[PDB]
């Protein structure tokens, strides 16, 4: 029923790709990156394994 | 906003 009423899935995601504009990003990491919001976005956000994959991206576009 | 019947009560 929650999922008929809220989803932050797309603030935070917008908010991991404006970090990607500055920067020239080579393609054996940008396909991780790309792979990593994908499976992110599928994930339920009260998981372990999606604050795992949220911290792993945050480190990636550090 | 149907639907928060049922999830408030839940």
């Amino acid at each position: 029923e929650l999922g008929l009423e809220k989803d932050d899935k797309d603030a935070i995601e917008e908010k991991f790709r404006e970090r990607l504009k500055e920067l020239v990003v080579p393609k054996h990491v940008m396909d991780v990156v790309d792979e990593e919001l994908s499976k992110l976005g599928l994930l339920d956000n009260h998981s372990s394994e999606f604050n795992v994959t949220r911290n792993y991206l945050d480190w990636l576009t550090s | 906003l149907q639907e928060q019947l049922k999830i408030i009560k839940k």
